[PDB]
């Protein structure tokens, strides 16, 4: 019974640090918007163009990472 | 003579057809928005058809009980048509073969009749061509598929002269409406009274007061 | 062009000319428009026609004879349920090695038609057969009625093409009416002639 | 001919035929060998 | 005039369009650049109107599309026959209705799911039904599986003919543009023929054929010893021996002393003891006088001769105190586009569709259904999500009417004009109204909980410390109670039992139906409905008034009817299509649906159903707990969500398993949609770009480069998954709990 | 419902269930006709 519950934490662990990895190192910028630093930390969004982008700021990756920190020590 | 005709009725009713009054309320036969199973054509051809059919069957439906009442034939077969097997649950009789063994053979004879005359309706001269045992010869038609004409249609050679020709065609067409009613006339006497139609006939003449529709339905 | 139709006073389809043997103009699905599905289907319909010629002479000869006091061979319909000498799966298993062998050539021979007519092993036998689907040489027409006149092996291929049609409507009729009705084909035709009314598929 | 082989190799198309011929093969595999849970042929 | 108009063979059919995806609309046919191409595939495959600007080719498309549907909906009737014919118990049922349960599936017996095969009864095992079919089949007359078979294969061979038919009218006959503009021959048609002829037909069949047979049936004769159905017709003896009237014939009706017919058309009401419904008799009396009534409206409208009306007089030709002019360009309106009639129509089943699932529960019309609870649980349920659903739709296509084929220089109409020139009033109303009952109802519920949790039990508004009763509603019960004695001396007995005053109707050992009182809990939750349903008309008609500009916006008509937004400017101007308007306010339609089911659902069990003893006594499901227990929401999440689902969790290892693993799935998707509604496109643009590359190392990137949805793709699916767990969690609920109790 | 009907059913209620009976087994069994091991892989044409 212990190891599905222990490899249940291990998926969260891996998928919370995959979302806060992937905030942090694509701050600077990416293919979607090269010219992130520019804007700054917290910006709502770069409008509907290219396809419109959404939650493109590493904010909004804190953000989504904040759930998944929740339901890993739930 | 025009019976109960309209203003749209007259616009494509010209009077170069067979028993023309200007008689069309609905506007079914109208000339434009034709397609599928509704054009001029196929309307006329259709009525003639099928008043072909209703007086053979007009006929049909009567003589066996003329021939049994005047005595002319044996009394185990003289039936009203409704009691030859046509509705097992009204009546049914022994003939020589099994009921559904006569109707597919009835079937594929007819098949074999009517999809020539289709083929001839779509194809004017097309059922000439092709080798039937020699009767192709004299299927080749008259180019109208109403009247095909020929030694196998024709053989008495009526209707040579024109006028004669349109007298003949109107008295066949008035005949064909006055059998279509008569069958209708049929129909519903069966359902209503029970009893042969020529039962009626003479039940009528007994007593024309006695025997009527209001009889059948009381009040 | 002029040849007879099945449905006369139509158009026959564009992609059957007529020289080919046996050609009425019959396709309404369109299921041989390409060339090389005509082929195929050729191939298929020869096929067929041999093997159901086949069946349908082995199947109604002995129960005609069985009919008459000369044989007395079983019913076509539980050949398959007796004994024999050996199980049904060697026998099966041989004549899968056997009949593959031969339809691995027929197959060679459809793909590229000119290069199984000569003998593996002895280079001295051939097959002179010069058109698909009719192999010829001594083994497949010892008697050497099958080359001459193109119109006469047209009317030759006819007259086969003809005889396997009617012989795969007789194998597929005998199976149905064995499993339907429960007796053998040859009674089932004696009690038709019998009493051609009453005797028949309504019953 | 040409144009219905077409449509025949389409992807919807070509994903269920393929899936039902697995399914199928995967049914008849767990009804001739019905339950199975570790692997004992050696 | 009218007259029949057609196109011949406007289209060949071949299949080359199909072999290229996409045809209907050019840059769709030209090719797939990315991924979103397939997206987008079937996202405009029925938008007929964009395809073309012709109104012809639209009406022909709708045609057979009609068709098509009709065909399908053909095909799913005859094979509930066919199961109904070959995998039943409906012969073994027949004979013992109380004490056998319907099931008409078998399941297969490959993994171990055989379990799922329960013991309903009668020398059967399998799943139980709740379609309510075997009720039907039984109030038709049915007692063989020979007819239900013969009715299989006419549904197989009609939805064959309606096939044909769509084919027929769309690739060689198709009618022209001026038959589908001609309304007034399509309202007589159907008022008088598609409605009238159909109840008159189903009373003939109902007189000769369903009484009989029922008759038999109630006297308590073996279903295998009742005569056919067309012995009736061909022997009058016995009808005479059943019916005398029927001794007289058909002279009486033409003699107009029609009480001859009282025998079997009868005005007595109420419910049949024997099976607990409707009489027979008053139903087919209802079916001929609808006959009669659509038979004489179906010749109000002018076509083709001198008497009748025109729908354009009429409209032009109204004066009133408030209208005036009014409706003078309304016919051109609704005569030029489909979406007007798409929204009208849409709105008025949703409305019928309600009303039936009200009508149905509370007068059961079938024999053996009102003691059957699952059928009539499910029926109800069923009716008024599709009703909220068709609903919801109707606002959506008024919407798309609005945005893209209204212009006020050809088509001027003064009320739309005069509607739209005081938008701004009307919202703030419907505001202020919403806050108002939303406020009232909700502080109710939590002053009743804050009061109860501080050992206060006699300051809450309860029928013990502070009563607000529905006087309106008792004082109606009241009149109709008394209805039958002076004011319909026509009826024996009241429309329902429903009413409060009359008597107590059980069938079989098991409570039918008796009066339903009514107190402060009814009022409170009456209250939340409407709260409910005004906050669904605001946001739905906020969405249908402001879709052409509005104050931030003033040019929103030009960007369509579904974009996204129009920048991160201005503030932020996220979600201000219609379209986003109809995606909030399916959210609140079902919340409004799960609340009403819920409040039927638990008043039902707590008030009505029940048992009998012999002695006299009426024992409920949750012996009357609903009038104490609902006035507080702990009551509702203890009493209700608690207590009744120990059903669905301990079904396992038993034949309902099935709906508790339902139980878990519809759960797993409703946290799913959450993925789909609280983030975004950029994020999932930025990984799969990352994913991309690792696939680029290895040779294996495809030629349609992969992309992430679109914003309005990804509100869909988050919100088609949210409806789909919540409906689905209900379901199973609801299924299990009233199957394992009931 | 002239009595004789009832009389009738009273006369014949044995044998009715048992029809019913076996008209359920039928209906049951017509899903597992293979696993019974009639209804196999021969005969299946044009059977069942
Ligand atoms: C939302 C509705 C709501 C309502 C109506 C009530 C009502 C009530 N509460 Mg509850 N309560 C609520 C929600 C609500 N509560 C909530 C959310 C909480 C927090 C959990 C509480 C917690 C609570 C506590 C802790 C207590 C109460 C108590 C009471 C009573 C005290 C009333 C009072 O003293 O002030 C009324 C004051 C007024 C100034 C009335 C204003 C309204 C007037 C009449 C306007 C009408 C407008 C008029 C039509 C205008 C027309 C103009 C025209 C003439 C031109 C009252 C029955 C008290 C109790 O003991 O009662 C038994 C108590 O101690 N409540
Ligand atoms: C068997 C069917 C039948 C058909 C197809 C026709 C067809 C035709 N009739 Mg004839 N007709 C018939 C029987 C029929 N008739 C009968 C029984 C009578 C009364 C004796 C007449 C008397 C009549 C008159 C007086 C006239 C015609 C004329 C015509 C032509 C125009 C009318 C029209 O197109 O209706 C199309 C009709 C149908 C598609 C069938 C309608 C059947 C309905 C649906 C049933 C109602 C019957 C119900 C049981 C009672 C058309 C060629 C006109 C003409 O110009 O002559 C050439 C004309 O003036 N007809
Ligand atoms: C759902 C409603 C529906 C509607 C509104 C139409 C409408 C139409 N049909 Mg279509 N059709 C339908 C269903 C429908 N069809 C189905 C289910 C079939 C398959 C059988 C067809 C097959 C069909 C054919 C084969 C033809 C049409 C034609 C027509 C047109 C003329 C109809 C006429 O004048 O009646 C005249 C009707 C009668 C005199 C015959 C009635 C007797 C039948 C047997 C009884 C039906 C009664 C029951 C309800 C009209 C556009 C005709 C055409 O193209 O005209 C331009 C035509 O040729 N339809
Ligand atoms: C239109 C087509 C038609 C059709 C289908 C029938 C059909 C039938 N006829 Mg009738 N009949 C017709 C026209 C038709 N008749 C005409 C025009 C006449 C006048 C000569 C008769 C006079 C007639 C007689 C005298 C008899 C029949 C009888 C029969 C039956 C079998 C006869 C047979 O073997 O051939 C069959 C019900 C026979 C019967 O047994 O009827 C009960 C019978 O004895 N028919
Ligand atoms: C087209 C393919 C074809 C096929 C697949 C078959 C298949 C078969 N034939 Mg048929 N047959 C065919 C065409 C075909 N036949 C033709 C064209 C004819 C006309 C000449 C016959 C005439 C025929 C006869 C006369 C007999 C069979 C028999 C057999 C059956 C088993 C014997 C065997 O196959 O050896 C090849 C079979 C033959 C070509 C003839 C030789 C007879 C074999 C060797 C069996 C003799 C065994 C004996 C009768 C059984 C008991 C033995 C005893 C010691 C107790 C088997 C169903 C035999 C049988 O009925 O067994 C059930 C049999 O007696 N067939
Ligand atoms: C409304 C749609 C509908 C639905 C959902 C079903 C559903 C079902 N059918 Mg029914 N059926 C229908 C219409 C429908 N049927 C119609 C119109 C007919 C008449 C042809 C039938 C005749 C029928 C038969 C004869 C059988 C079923 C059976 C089945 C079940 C298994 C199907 C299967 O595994 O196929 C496998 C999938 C493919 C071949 C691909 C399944 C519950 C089977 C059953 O329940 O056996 C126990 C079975 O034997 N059905
Ligand atoms: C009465 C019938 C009806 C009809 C004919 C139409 C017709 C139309 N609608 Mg309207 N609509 C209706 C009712 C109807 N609607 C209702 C009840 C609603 C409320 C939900 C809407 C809401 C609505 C919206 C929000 C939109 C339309 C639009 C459209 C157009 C595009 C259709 C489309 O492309 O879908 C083709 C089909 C699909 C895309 C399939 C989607 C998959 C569905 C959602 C899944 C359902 C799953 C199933 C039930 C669960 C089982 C799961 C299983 C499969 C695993 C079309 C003209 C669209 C438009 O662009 O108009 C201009 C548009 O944006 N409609
Ligand atoms: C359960 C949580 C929840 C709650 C409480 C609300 C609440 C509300 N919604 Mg929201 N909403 C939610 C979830 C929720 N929503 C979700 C999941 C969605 C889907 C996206 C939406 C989408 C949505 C839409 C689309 C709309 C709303 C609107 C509204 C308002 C309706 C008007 C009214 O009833 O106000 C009355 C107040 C209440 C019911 C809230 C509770 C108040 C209680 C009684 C406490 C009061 C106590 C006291 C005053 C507190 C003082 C203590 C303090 C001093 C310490 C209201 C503010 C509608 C709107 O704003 O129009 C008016 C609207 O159009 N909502
Ligand atoms: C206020 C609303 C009201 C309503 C909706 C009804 C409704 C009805 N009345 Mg009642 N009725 C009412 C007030 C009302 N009544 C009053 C005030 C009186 C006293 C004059 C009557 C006296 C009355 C009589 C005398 C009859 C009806 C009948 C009817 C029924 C048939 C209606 C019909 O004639 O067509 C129908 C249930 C008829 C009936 O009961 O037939 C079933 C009938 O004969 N009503
Ligand atoms: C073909 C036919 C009957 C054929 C019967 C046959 C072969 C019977 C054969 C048998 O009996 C035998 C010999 C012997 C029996 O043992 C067996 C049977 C089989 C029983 C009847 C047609 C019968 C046809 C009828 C009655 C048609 C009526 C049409 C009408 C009234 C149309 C009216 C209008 O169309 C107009 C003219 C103009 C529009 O503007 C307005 C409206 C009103 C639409
Ligand atoms: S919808 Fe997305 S792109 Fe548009 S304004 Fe809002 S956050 Fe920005």
């Amino acid at each position: 019974g212990d190891f599905l519950v222990h490899h249940a934490i291990a998926l969260g662990l891996h998928t919370t640090t995959l979302i806060l990895v992937k905030g942090a190192l694509d701050a600077r910028g990416s293919k979607l918007m090269p010219d992130k630093k520019d804007f700054g930390y917290s910006f709502p969004c770069d409008g509907p163009g290219r396809g419109g982008t959404c939650d493109i700021s590493a904010w909004d990756a804190f953000y989504l990472a904040v759930f998944w920190m929740l339901n890993t020590i739930g | 003579p025009l019976w109960f005709a309209s203003s749209q009725s007259l616009s494509y009713l010209d009077g170069s057809l067979p028993g023309d009054y200007g008689f069309d309320p609905l506007g079914l036969s109208d000339p434009e928005g034709t397609g599928g199973f509704i054009e001029p054509r196929w309307l006329a051809y259709g009525e003639i058809i099928n008043g072909r059919f209703a007086m053979l069957g007009a006929a049909g439906a009567i003589a066996p009980e003329i021939l049994g009442k005047a005595g002319l034939i044996p009394a185990e077969t003289a039936l009203p048509w409704f009691q030859t097997g046509v509705i097992p649950p009204a009546g049914t009789y022994t003939y020589w073969a099994d009921n559904y063994t006569l109707f597919v053979l009835e079937m594929a004879l007819m098949g074999f009749a009517e999809h020539r005359r289709l083929q001839d309706w779509y194809n004017p001269g097309s059922m000439g061509k092709q080798y039937f045992l020699g009767l192709e010869k004299g299927l080749a038609g008259s180019g109208n598929p109403a009247y095909p004409g020929g030694p196998f249609f024709n053989p008495l050679g009526f209707g040579k002269d024109e006028k004669s020709l349109k007298e003949l065609k109107l008295k066949e067409v008035k005949n064909g409406r006055l059998a279509m009613l008569a069958i209708l006339g049929y129909f519903i006497q069966g359902l209503v009274t029970g009893v042969g139609p020529y039962q009626n006939l003479l039940d009528h003449l007994a007593d024309p007061v006695n025997n009527n529709v209001l009889t059948s339905l009381k009040f | 062009p002029d040849r007879p139709i099945w449905f006369p006073g139509s158009t026959p389809p564009e992609w059957l000319d007529g020289s080919l043997p046996g050609d009425f103009g019959f396709d309404p699905l369109g299921l041989s428009s390409d060339p090389d599905s005509l082929k195929w289907n050729v191939q298929a319909e020869i096929v067929h026609c041999r093997w159901a010629m086949l069946g349908a002479a082995g199947i109604f000869i002995p129960e005609f004879l069985t009919k008459i006091g000369i044989l007395n061979t079983p019913s076509w319909y539980t050949a398959g349920e007796q004994e024999y000498f050996t199980d049904k799966t060697t026998l099966f298993v041989v004549e899968l090695i056997l009949i593959g062998w031969a339809e691995g050539r027929r197959w060679a021979d459809i793909i590229k038609p000119g290069s199984v007519n000569t003998d593996p092993v002895f280079p001295n036998n051939k097959l002179t057969g010069t058109d698909v689907g009719y192999p010829g040489g001594l083994w497949f027409d010892p008697l050497g009625w099958g080359s001459g006149s193109p119109a006469k092996l047209k009317e030759l291929r006819t007259k086969e093409i003809k005889n396997g049609r009617l012989a795969m409507l007789a194998v597929m009729g005998a199976w149905f009416q064995h499993i339907y009705t429960g007796t053998g084909p040859i009674d089932n035709l004696f009690a038709h002639l019998a009493d051609p009314g009453h005797a028949t598929i309504f019953a | 001919m040409r144009d219905l082989k077409t449509y025949l190799s389409v992807a919807p198309v070509i994903s269920t035929l393929w899936f039902a011929a697995l399914a199928g093969l995967l049914i008849e595999i767990n009804r001739l060998f019905p339950d199975a849970l570790i692997f004992p042929f050696f | 005039e009218v007259k029949i108009l057609v196109d011949r063979d406007p289209i060949k059919t071949s299949f080359e369009e199909w072999a290229k995806p996409g045809h209907f609309s050019r840059t769709i046919a030209k090719g797939p650049d990315t991924t979103t191409w397939i997206w987008n595939l079937h996202a405009d495959a029925h938008d007929f109107d964009s395809h073309t600007s012709d109104l012809e080719e639209i009406s022909r498309k709708v045609f057979s599309a009609h068709f098509g549907q009709l065909s399908i909906i053909f095909l799913w009737l005859s094979g509930m026959y066919f199961h109904g014919a070959r995998f039943s118990n409906y012969e073994a049922w027949l004979s013992d209705p109380t004490h056998i349960g319907p099931s008409a599936q078998v399941v297969w017996s490959i993994v171990g799911q055989e379990i799922l095969n329960g013991d309903v009864g009668g020398g059967f095992r399998g799943i139980q039904i709740t379609s309510g079919f075997f009720q039907i089949w039984r109030a038709s007359g049915i007692t063989s599986e020979l007819q239900l078979y013969c009715t299989a294969i006419g549904g197989l061979v009609f939805a064959a003919l309606m096939l044909f038919a769509g084919w027929f009218h769309y690739h060689k006959a198709a009618p022209k543009l001026a038959w589908f503009q001609d309304v007034e021959s399509m309202l007589n048609h159907h008022l008088a023929g598609l409605l009238g002829l159909g109840s008159l037909s189903w009373a003939g069949h109902q007189v000769h054929v369903s009484l009989p047979i029922n008759q038999f049936l109630n006297a308590g004769v073996d279903p295998k010893e009742i005569p056919l159905p067309h012995e009736f017709i061909l022997n009058r003896d016995l009808l005479a021996q059943l019916y005398p009237s029927f001794a007289e014939g058909a002279t009486p009706f033409f003699t107009l002393n029609w009480s001859k017919y009282a025998e079997f058309l009868t005005f007595r009401g109420g419910l049949d003891p024997v099976t607990g419904g409707l009489w027979l008799t008053d139903i087919a009396h209802h079916h001929l006088a609808i006959a009669i009534l659509f038979l004489i409206a179906g010749h109000m409208y002018r076509t083709n001769w001198g008497i009748g009306h025109g729908i354009k007089d009429i409209l032009e030709a109204h004066k009133g105190p408030f209208t005036g002019q009014g409706h003078k360009g309304l016919y051109e309106i609704l005569t030029t586009s489909w979406h007007a009639q798409l929204s009208i129509n849409l709105a008025m089943l949703g409305s019928l569709t309600i009303v039936v699932a009200h009508h149905m529960y509370s007068m059961p019309p079938y024999p053996y259904l009102a003691t059957d609870y699952g059928t009539q649980l499910s029926l109800f349920t069923h009716h008024m999500w599709i009703g909220g659903f068709l609903i919801v739709g109707a606002a959506a296509h008024a919407a798309i009417f609005m945005v893209r084929d209204y212009d006020p220089t050809t088509r001027y109409n003064d009320l739309l004009d005069r509607v739209l020139r005081h938008r701004d009033a009307i919202i703030s109303h419907l505001n202020w109204v919403c806050i108002f009952l939303g406020f009232h109802s909700f502080g109710l519920y939590i002053h009743n909980d804050t009061m109860s949790a501080l050992g206060r039990p006699q300051d809450m508004f309860s029928d013990t410390a502070i009563q607000l009763q529905p006087v309106f509603a008792q004082w109606i019960q009241n009149t109709h109670a008394l209805a039958p004695g002076t004011t319909a001396p026509g009826a024996t007995t009241s429309t329902s039992l429903t009413w409060g005053g009359g008597d107590l109707v059980a069938v079989g050992g098991k409570v039918a139906l008796l009066p339903i009182p009514l107190g402060t809990a009814d009022f409170l939750v009456h209250h939340i409905h409407a709260f409910t349903i005004h906050v669904t008309v605001l946001i739905l008609l906020k969405g249908v008034l402001f879709a052409r500009s509005s104050r931030l916006i003033p040019d929103k008509a030009n960007l369509g009817f579904r974009f996204p937004c129009d920048g991160p400017g201005r503030g932020g101007t996220c979600q201000v299509s219609a379209w986003d308007h109809v995606f909030l306010g399916l959210f609140w339609m079902y919340n409004a649906i799960s609340v009403v089911i819920f409040h039927f659902s638990w008043k039902m069990q707590s008030d009505v159903w029940g048992s009998i003893s012999d002695q006299g006594v009426v024992t409920h499901i949750t012996g009357g707990n609903f009038a104490q227990s609902s006035i507080t929401i702990n009551g509702w999440l203890r009493d209700f969500l608690w207590a009744q689902a120990s059903q669905v969790i301990q079904s396992y290892g038993s034949s309902l398993s099935a709906y508790g693993l339902f139980f878990l799935g519809a759960h797993f998707v409703w946290a799913f949609s959450l993925m789909f509604l609280f983030s975004g496109r950029g994020y999932w643009q930025e990984l799969i770009e990352s994913i991309v590359w690792a696939h680029n190392k290895l040779k294996v990137a495809p030629a349609t480069q992969p992309r992430a949805l679109s914003i309005v793709q990804g509100r869909a699916v988050g919100v088609t998954h949210y409806l789909l767990g919540g409906i689905a969690t209900t379901w199973a609920f609801f299924l299990a709990r009233i199957i394992a109790v009931g | 419902v002239i009595d004789e009907y009832l009389e009738r059913s009273k006369t014949n209620k044995e044998l009715n269930d048992k029809k019913r009976l076996a008209t359920s087994g039928a209906n049951f069994a017509r899903a597992f006709t293979v696993q019974f091991g009639s209804c196999k892989f021969p005969e299946n044409f044009t059977g069942c």
